[PDB]
DNA sequence: ATTGGCCAGCTAGGATCACAATCCCGGTGCCGAGGCCGCTCAATTGGTCGTAGACAGCTCTAGCACCGCTTAAACGCACGTACGGATTCCGTACGTGCGTTTAAGCGGTGCTAGAGCTGTCTACGACCAATTGAGCGGCCTCGGCACCGGGATTGTGATCCTAGCTGGCCAAT
DNA sequence: ATTGGCCAGCTAGGATCACAATCCCGGTGCCGAGGCCGCTCAATTGGTCGTAGACAGCTCTAGCACCGCTTAAACGCACGTACGGAATCCGTACGTGCGTTTAAGCGGTGCTAGAGCTGTCTACGACCAATTGAGCGGCCTCGGCACCGGGATTGTGATCCTAGCTGGCCAAT
């Protein structure tokens, strides 16, 4: 009588939680009433911006030929890419340095 | 057995299979991407509520996170999310 | 106790080293008192916020969510401490 | 289809018609004799700008005068010069080219320059 | 006998902490140095060590940003020794204040 | 008889009063003075939220509105901001 | 058997409505509940900042000998004080201009 | 009906450029600059105007709404007093 | 024959639309403008009377403030004439970018 | 043959003159600020319910304090190069002021899309209980990698060799 | 008989060498990343029920379009002078390196405040219904203020006057 129960997530395709989403929607008081499709699409963003992050940061870590993704690789990754620079232009990420930059000017002639 | 707090580790990890089977992540790298997503949904989450109460309207719908998110993410960030969060809404209503 | 005069702990050496960081190549030694006091700003105003999070939360640890959150509203955010 | 990459961008910050000073043997005697702090002042009219105190005995002694003509727009250039230094100067001047000493302010700014566009013993 | 031309070292020095991600600033005078200031809003604090470590990842953070922008500036004035004329006019713009 | 909007221009006039009996105020000032007030509440509603959710806390007492403004307004601003609100739930608690 | 309605306003000694601020967080859903004296205290708050802008406002206009207030007054008040000016820092005010300011370098002499 | 209003932007002429200057206290300006300022300007004005017909499409409205503008402002950190914010 | 040294005149232009406070850019152009820029976004956009003028009081104030930090730059590069370079920069610091 | 003074001429600074800009004083009218009125909706008042949160008590984590040893980093000094910054000069690119062109501003009319409100209704989400399997902590282990050492390469500074000019001696002059 | 060619000495550019900073490669041993298991509780599922928001229909405010005078501003160009910026040369302050001093870091131990949890109970706030008067919009009216004409004052630029210096000839040496 009862169907085999399948997460939301499943039904949407997704590895982040979508019930946890909602979950979170609910007790952050953002709204009375939060629709059904909010969370889902909610988590398919945040997914994306995750495996896009994760991407490039690994891409990095290749080229340091470093097997596993350190804080460094991630200020990598983001500085390097415009669009998250952009978005993550006013965050700090402990432990990830620099990327390096010598003015020209500075470098002897 | 105590308190235990809630973090996205197991989803990202998964994910990051995805794009790289043969990489790992540190749990210093965890800790930054735990922090990233929350900050992100909290962006997300809060414009969609103001933007909600700016219409008198009570309800965070699809089409306030899709705004949400158009207001958000820059440019091809933008358009990529914006199309994928469409898809999976759209897969999950058909099921 | 009275903890004194602690921001020559500060020392010269440790600014050299961030200004490398920052890409600086040669340093007039004035720079040292300026920044150790831009520097003694900036934590005045963020320990303010963490304290004032940790007083209205009645604890007496000021915790490194706390400071987060501080920054966080500075608009300095602060990943890989649990925000 | 996947984004593409991109990257970021980031805010980063004279020897003409005459025989040369030095083989007019008299004026190499004269740049010779002098110190070479006098030379500062004939350097500044034969190249409009006068350079380094440790090459000017090297700059005032390898010309050979200008490529130019008198009345042309450049030997007015050199008659401006001339025109804003003073008689005591154009005299010594006069000297250390082995010119003779006399002559009114115009006369000192024609026959120096009447020379320098043809340095000859 | 050797002696490298001056701003030879830095620049290694340079690509060195560039390269690096280390804490820059010894981390017991830090401590020392934060529970002095905390001394004026409240007596007898207790600071998480993991307090102290973010305190310093901030103040580390911004402290180099501002490096940055004040090199520029001094860039700018066709300068190379930062000067505070350049850190005050850095913050003077980023809207920071004296 | 149609939607009216509210604003709080009859309260910004009567402080004033109290403030420069002889002064008057512009229209275009009113709504300056509107858009202010409403974006400090803001701030300070907003402040006040988030504090509340940081201690896992469901209800803005003084308490929250007396940090998040000790939060908000720099020194001397804090200190008479404080004292005055105090001052006044003290009097409205007393009746 | 029904006491004089008195607004909870008097019984705060203000001028700003207290019950106006009740109804908007209640409204903005800030939170499932408000405390009783949040929307005192708050009104408290606002009506004291109010009251200092206008008082150095009008300040200022009767340096301009003006008896009204006009918004270059109110940005003349603020950008002078310099405990808004930080408050009120990333805040445009329509028709406010800018606070007279000749860099020294700029004089002849 | 719809026409093109294509190449406007030198509508924001040199004087009216020097006038806003003159405001910000500059006493000599390089005549290139304009052209640099006004590609400043466009880009600016791309930002804010994307925000402000983006809370309007959400809306459903089809005219952007004063209000729109100012809320577009909020989100740029660039907060406008005046408009009913 | 009356002729003010160059730089007078500009400094009473100064002091003049600093004592003002109306808009400094003509109303119908920066109109027009706005409305081509929207053209891009969607079609056929209608715009209250009150949106635009908000808008230009907004952009008035950025373009102000941001000759005020240029000015500032080219000052502390002992020049007086603010060039691009000095814009770049200013908005480079703010963090604004190209 | 040289040195000092005289007449004429020139240039700099302090002052004088003229004019425009700025300001100030007072009269004008006009329109937006401020007051009044009736209505209505939002604020207020009273009684009820429960549940959030204050408070107390217990556990034990983790923050504090202190010590000693090792040692890298800090400090102080000597030294010298490169740099900042002052100076000068030059070209031209700005600024300023004419006359001219032009399109901004204003007011008016006409048109109507579309803002805004209201009523219907039902698709959707809140709430509840019952279900359960995804997610957390503990633990175990095992590969990634930071470190070390030898060898190789590169980069930097130090050095030598040669080409050129200048000075002295012997031979030529 | 004296000094210009010949050789010797000095200097600058190219070539060369030393050597030490960086890189590359293997090996190694460490411990954190990652998997497994069992338990828990938050996610799921179905049903029910109110309910707010999509939708059509409406009215009309407000945006858009077009027109024609009136200026004010934008424009283009001439002229010139203050500026930017290339050159230059000084002092020196900031780097670099060395040797000595300091205390950061480790790690190890001991102590205890107070974080975090749970349980109690209870004041406080949500809620509802009834009440009502504060606040809104519409009308009106009238004083502040923009303006403008005439003076008065100041700031600017151009000009004159007083002063010191320079050149050729005459007088004295």
């Amino acid at each position: 009588a009862r169907a085999k129960a399948k997460t939301r997530s499943s039904r949407a395709g997704l590895q982040f939680p979508v019930g946890r989403v909602h979950r979170l929607l609910r007790k952050g008081n953002y709204s009375e009433r939060v629709g059904a499709g909010a969370p889902v699409y909610l988590a398919a963003v945040l997914e994306y911006l995750t495996a896009e992050i994760l991407e490039l940061a690994g891409n990095a870590a290749r080229d340091n030929k470093k097997t596993r993704i350190i804080p460094r690789h991630l200020q990598l990754a983001i500085r390097n890419d415009e669009e998250l620079n952009k978005l993550l232009g006013r965050v700090t990420i402990a432990q990830g340095g620099v990327l390096p930059n010598i003015q020209a000017v500075l470098l002897p002639k | 057995k105590r308190s235990r707090k809630e973090s996205y580790s197991i989803y990202v990890y998964k994910v990051l299979k995805q794009v790289h089977p043969d990489t790992g992540i540190s749990s210093k790298a965890m800790g930054i991407m735990n922090s990233f997503v929350n900050d992100i949904f909290e962006r997300i989450a809060g414009e969609a509520s103001r933007l909600a109460h700016y219409n008198k309207r009570s309800t965070i719908t699809s089409r306030e996170i899709q705004t949400a998110v158009r207001l958000l993410l820059p440019g091809e960030l933008a358009k990529h999310a914006v199309s994928e969060g469409t898809k999976a809404v759209t897969k999950y209503t058909s099921a | 106790k009275v903890l004194r005069d602690n921001i020559q702990g500060i020392t010269k050496p440790a600014i050299r080293r961030l200004a490398r960081r920052g890409g600086v190549k040669r340093i007039s030694g004035l720079i040292y008192e300026e920044t150790r006091g831009v520097l003694k700003v900036f934590l005045e105003n963020v320990i303010r916020d963490a304290v004032t999070y940790t007083e209205h939360a009645k604890r007496k640890t000021v915790t490194a969510m706390d400071v987060v959150y501080a920054l966080k509203r500075q608009g300095r955010t602060l990943y890989g401490f649990g925000g | 289809g996947k984004r593409e990459k991109k990257k970021v961008e980031r805010l980063t910050m004279a020897q003409g018609k005459g025989q040369k000073l030095c083989e007019i043997e008299r004026i190499h005697f004269f740049l010779s004799k002098k110190k070479t702090d006098e030379l500062r002042n004939l350097h500044k009219l034969l190249y409009n700008r006068p350079g380094t105190v440790s090459s000017l005995k090297k700059n005032v002694g390898q010309f050979s005068g200008f490529p130019f003509e008198k009345g042309s727009v450049q030997y007015k250039k050199k008659e401006e010069m001339l025109k804003k230094f003073r008689n005591a100067m154009l005299k010594s001047i006069c000297e250390v080219l082995d010119l003779e000493r006399s002559g009114v302010n115009s006369e000192l700014v024609k026959r120096i320059l009447n020379f320098l566009m043809h340095p000859k013993p | 006998p050797h002696r490298y031309r001056p701003g030879t070292v830095a620049l290694r020095e340079i690509r060195r902490y560039q390269k690096s991600t280390e804490l820059l600033i010894r981390k017991l005078p830090f401590q020392r140095l934060v529970r002095e200031i905390a001394q004026d809003f409240k007596t007898d604090l207790r600071f998480q060590s993991s307090a102290v470590m973010a305190l310093q990842e901030a103040c580390e953070a911004y402290l180099v940003g501002l490096f940055e922008d004040t090199n520029l500036c001094a860039i700018h004035a066709k300068r190379v020794t930062i000067m505070p004329k350049d850190i005050q006019l850095a913050r003077r713009i980023r809207g920071e204040r004296a």
